Parts: structure tokens; C-alpha cells; sequence
């Protein structure tokens, strides 16, 4: 039994923004609910304890609240290292479980991507496959378009998106789409240009390149 | 000061088994009970089992209880898991935790850096490594970490010797059932013919190093 | 499970039963056996005799809130003549004193309390094992909270 429900599930906030998670449990658990932040890929850091304690050598613009069913952790002032995904925790009593998560973003200013277009390398061709890669870099907002033209002629098949978190100090993403075809389709094109278009781009971006220069 | 390093995560057939390890160093880990805390890929955090100080008293989650079994050596400071029969559902990044005051109940307040375990019927294979080098104000360049499995492998850049500008990227999964990665950095477009720069990539399932130049 | 014709019982408490002390007898190292029964969460004398009873209850906490709140643990005798009920055994406890860290930080608080001594009982009496705050008990691990009895 027991569920612990944190609202919101996500949310995005300006940086200076104070911001506010909430926790909800199905029965009381007085004040044995911690808060742990879980930055992208990283362990998960402990916040506060007993509701409200913060953990030593942790900001105190975080803070938390609450007895029995609602707790709260606020950061009084949202910060570009604040970017996580918070969890509550339930530590009375086993099992000690823990809420869905609530992923944190931010504000900035739009900021559009550094198109960086690759080649593939020798050694990729030798082996018979080929890879170009198109780099969006340090942009925002998260949504970008990226288009793989082959001759100006679109090539919709083999390309695969990726994308950063949003980084911890400029607020950015960066992106990775990626073209794949058999070293024999790479020598049935010469031309090849990837389009990309941003908001924060008057008009797409193309960075084509010449095979074999 | 206080270090949880854990070991023993890798691919393993279905059905088969796995024993976690966790080294603590940094406080006395004979006074503190532990926890053992998964997480699925992309998915939250799940709470897996808890073990006592003096081993007395051991829980584990409307989950398991049949399949794992939490243990602690306190001459050795160590916390083990042994996991058997595991499916897919186990598959997980696993952190071992130290509790903040003595009891289970008690917050985890230090957690070690993970340790990846995937259950698969799959084989690893080693990354083969390319450079992305830069074209003919900014400019950038990166590796090309292709057709690796399982994760993770990890990128460093110059051994260290490089942090920023670097954007190692989340694994993408192909068609190939293969992974591949690609980190990049941005340099000045001036410190090229002064420096050239060097990716290294570990991947420990398929026991591989890979420096490369760029 | 088990030889020993003495009538005995030690149990245990339910974790999973919020906001009550709840006994188990279908657990670990708990025993219930010649003739004893557990009925409507009290222990169930078969025998008229000289009984060991005890209980320990274990209570906890963080941080102290308004001024004060005191936890008691009591083994009540209801008879099957005297149809009405008596302390065999208490004790009251105080754990942090008004304190309330209103400066900043909460510190887990523990406080046990035992109850044992030996007692006549008449068949059919039942005794009863009680704690004022129940919320404050610790249901985390084994062998914290229990009450058993045992003829001599």
C-alpha cells in the first residue's frame, strides 16, 4: 500500500522564479518524507529530511513543509544548476517509496543553434557504412527541425535525433541528428546539406558539403 | 570522505544472475543500516530492499522479496545483492544508499554513482570509434562512438584536461539493436594548429579503451 | 511447533495496520500455544496460575512540536469474575522537553518502555496490552514492539 503523488509532474520556470513541488501521501506518515534532487544521469542528492531540514552544505532557497499527507519543497528562487527531477520519499515503515518524480526546466531568452554539418571519416568508409552528422548546438527553446537534403533532393528514412539535457550554467540544449546509409547509397549522391529550422532562426539554415573535398 | 563505489552491474542472460557489490569508505559502516534503490531507464526511482546495521532485520519490495537477497560483510565495509531469476523489469541502474541515522526508517543521505545491469539474451560488442572533425568566430569537432552494446560507455575528453564546450550525448538505440553515442566539443577556431584533441572512451562491459585524435 | 505443555505466547505487532497496536501471532519468533489464544487483540489465559507477563513497546519521532506530549504502555487484567479491568504494569514516558528546535533542525527521537513482572491469573482472564499514542510507534523493524506471557 501507500502511494506517494507529486504534483506537478513537470514543470518550466524563469530563473530568479520561486518554484513548488507538492507531495501527497495515502496515509500519514508525520514527517518521515524527504525530498532527494536527481540530476540527468547523475546519483540523486538528498535535499531535506523530516520535511523541512535541509541537508548541511545544500542552498537554502530550497525549503519544505508539511505533516502527515502534504509536503511541499519550494527553491524561493529558481537557479540554472536547479535543473532536476525532485523526488519525495516515504521513510517510516518499509517500503520506502517514492513519488513519480517532478522533472524541473527553465526560462531563458530564445537562443538559436550553431549548425555544424560532419563528414564521414575514412575509416567508417572503408568499412562500408557511412555516417553524416548535422550539430544544432546551444540552443532554445527545446524545438528544432532538422532536414537531411541529399542532391536538394529531402531524404526521409535513415536519420536518428538526440538531444542534451538542459544544460546546468547557459540553460541550452544541443542536438544531434544523424544520416546512416550503406557506403554504397553514400556514392549514389554527391551533394549533401542538412536544413534546419529554429525559432530562434529568421529562416532555416542549410550546411551542405561536397563529397570529397 | 564518504564513497559508495558500487560493482558487478553488466549483461546477463535471462534467468540467470547477478551479485552487486558496494564498497564504503569515509564513516564507520558498521553503524548504519543500508539500501539498495533501482532505476529502470527513463523511467523514476524505486525503492528494492534495506538491510540493518547488524544484519537482523532485512525488507525487500512488493517486487521481489523470492528473487534478491541484500547482505553486508562489516569487516570488508561491503553491501551485496544478489539478484537470481532476473527478467527485463530488473534491468536498472542500481545505487547502494547509507541511511542518515542508524535505523532502515531513516533518510538516505549518501548514495554511491550507480551500476547498470542489463538483462538480455543479446552479446557486447565493443564501440568502434570515429572523429567528427571539424570543416575546412567558433568551430567544433567531437567522436563518433558506433555500434556498441550494452551501455553505458562513457566519453572523457584530453583525460580530463577538457570539461567545457563538451556535450557527450544520450544513447540512441538503432535499428541495429546497437547503440551509439557522439560527444562534441566547441574550440577556438585559433587553438587548432596549436593543439589537437583527444576523446576517451571506456566501455567496460566489452572491456575496451579507445583514445583517439581528431 | 511446539513441545512444553506451558501455556505461552509471545507476539508481535501488525506494521501494516496504521494508527493501532495491532498483535500477530502468525510471524517469525512469535508463539501462541497450549491453550493461550489472541481474541480481540488481547492475550486469552486458559488456566488458573502464576504468569510472566511482558510487553515492550517502542515509540519514536523527529523534532518536538506544542509543549508536550507523554507516551504511557499499560498490561490491563479483565476479569472473568471482577468483570471490570486493572493496571497489572505501566509506565509513562517524556521524550523531548517542549524543545521545539524552532531555531532550525529535527533530530530523531527513540523511546522504549518495558513492562514485566509475574502475576495470579484465573482461567478466561484476558490481558491487554495498550498505548496511548499509537502514531508514535516505530513499525520499521523486528524485535521492537511485542507482548508475550508464559506459566510457570
Amino acid at each position: 500500500d501507500i502511494q506517494m503523488t507529486q504534483s506537478p509532474s513537470s514543470l518550466s520556470a524563469s530563473v530568479g522564479d520561486r518554484v513548488t513541488i507538492t507531495c501527497r501521501a495515502s496515509q500519514g506518515i508525520r514527517n518521515y518524507l524527504a525530498w532527494y534532487q536527481q540530476k540527468p544521469g547523475k546519483a540523486p542528492k538528498l535535499l531535506i529530511y523530516a520535511a523541512s531540514t535541509l541537508q548541511s552544505g545544500v542552498p537554502s532557497r530550497f525549503s519544505g513543509s508539511g505533516s502527515g499527507t502534504d509536503f511541499t519543497l519550494t527553491i524561493s528562487s529558481l537557479q540554472p544548476e536547479d535543473v532536476a527531477t525532485y523526488y519525495c520519499q516515504r521513510y517510516n515503515r518499509a517500503p520506502y517509496t517514492f513519488g513519480q518524480g517532478t522533472k524541473v526546466e527553465i526560462k531563458r531568452t530564445v537562443a538559436a543553434p550553431s549548425v555544424f554539418i560532419f563528414p564521414p571519416s575514412d575509416e567508417q568508409l572503408k568499412s562500408g557504412t557511412a555516417s553524416v552528422v548535422c550539430l544544432l548546438n546551444n540552443f532554445y527553446p527545446r524545438e528544432a527541425k532538422v532536414q537531411w537534403k541529399v542532391d536538394n533532393a529531402l531524404q526521409s528514412g535513415n536519420s536518428q535525433e538526440s538531444v542534451t539535457e538542459q544544460d546546468s550554467k547557459d540553460s541550452t540544449y544541443s542536438l544531434s541528428s544523424t544520416l546512416t546509409l550503406s557506403k554504397a547509397d553514400y556514392e549514389k549522391h554527391k551533394v549533401y546539406a542538412c536544413e534546419v529550422t529554429h525559432q530562434g532562426l529568421s529562416s532555416p539554415v542549410t550546411k551542405s558539403f561536397n563529397r570529397g573535398e | 570522505e564518504v564513497q559508495l563505489v558500487e560493482s558487478g552491474g553488466g549483461l546477463v542472460q535471462p534467468g540467470r544472475s547477478l551479485r552487486l557489490s558496494c564498497a564504503a569508505s569515509g564513516f564507520t559502516f558498521d553503524d548504519y543500516a543500508m539500501h539498495w534503490v533501482r532505476q529502470a531507464p527513463g523511467k523514476g526511482l524505486e525503492w528494492v530492499s534495506a538491510i540493518t546495521w547488524n544484519s537482523g532485520h532485512i525488507d525487500y519490495a512488493d517486487s521481489v522479496e523470492g528473487r534478491f537477497t541484500i547482505s553486508r560483510d562489516n569487516a570488508k565495509n561491503s553491501l551485496y545483492l544478489d539478484m537470481n531469476s532476473l527478467r527485463a523489469e530488473d534491468t536498472a541502474v542500481y545505487y547502494c544508499a547509507k541511511v542518515s541515522y542508524l535505523s532502515t526508517a531513516s533518510s538516505l543521505d549518501y548514495w554511491g554513482q550507480g551500476t547498470l545491469v542489463t538483462v538480455s539474451s543479446a552479446s557486447t560488442k565493443g564501440p568502434s570509434v570515429f572523429p567528427l572533425a571539424p570543416s575546412s568566430g567558433t568551430a567544433a569537432l567531437g567522436c563518433l562512438v558506433k555500434d556498441y552494446f550494452p551501455e553505458p560507455v562513457t566519453v572523457s575528453w584530453n583525460s580530463g584536461a577538457l570539461t567545457s564546450g563538451v556535450h557527450t550525448f544520450p544513447a540512441v538505440l538503432q535499428s541495429s539493436g546497437l547503440y551509439s553515442l557522439s560527444s562534441v566539443v566547441t574550440v577556438p577556431s585559433s587553438s587548432l594548429g596549436t593543439q589537437t584533441y583527444i576523446c576517451n572512451v571506456n566501455h567496460k562491459p566489452s572491456n575496451t579503451k579507445v583514445d583517439k585524435k581528431i | 511447533r511446539t513441545p512444553s505443555d506451558k501455556p505461552v505466547a509471545h507476539v508481535v505487532a501488525n506494521p501494516q495496520a496504521e494508527g493501532q497496536l495491532q498483535w500477530l501471532n502468525d510471524r517469525a519468533n512469535a508463539l501462541l500455544a497450549n491453550g493461550v489464544e489472541l481474541r480481540d487483540n488481547q492475550l486469552v489465559v486458559p488456566s488458573e496460575g502464576l504468569y510472566l507477563i511482558y510487553s515492550q513497546v517502542l515509540f519514536k519521532g523527529q523534532g518536538c512540536p506544542s509543549t508536550h506530549v507523554l507516551l504511557t504502555h499499560t498490561i490491563s487484567r479483565i476479569a472473568v469474575s471482577y468483570q471490570t479491568k486493572v493496571n497489572l504494569l505501566s509506565a509513562i514516558k517524556s521524550p523531548c522537553q517542549r524543545e521545539t528546535p524552532e531555531g532550525a533542525e529535527a533530530k530523531p527521537w527513540y523511546e522504549p518502555i518495558y513492562l514485566g513482572g509475574v502475576f495470579q491469573l484465573e482461567k478466561g482472564d484476558r490481558l491487554s496490552a495498550e498505548i496511548n499514542r499509537p502514531d508514535y510507534l516505530d513499525f520499521a523493524e523486528s524485535g521492537q514492539v511485542y507482548f508475550g506471557i508464559i506459566a510457570l
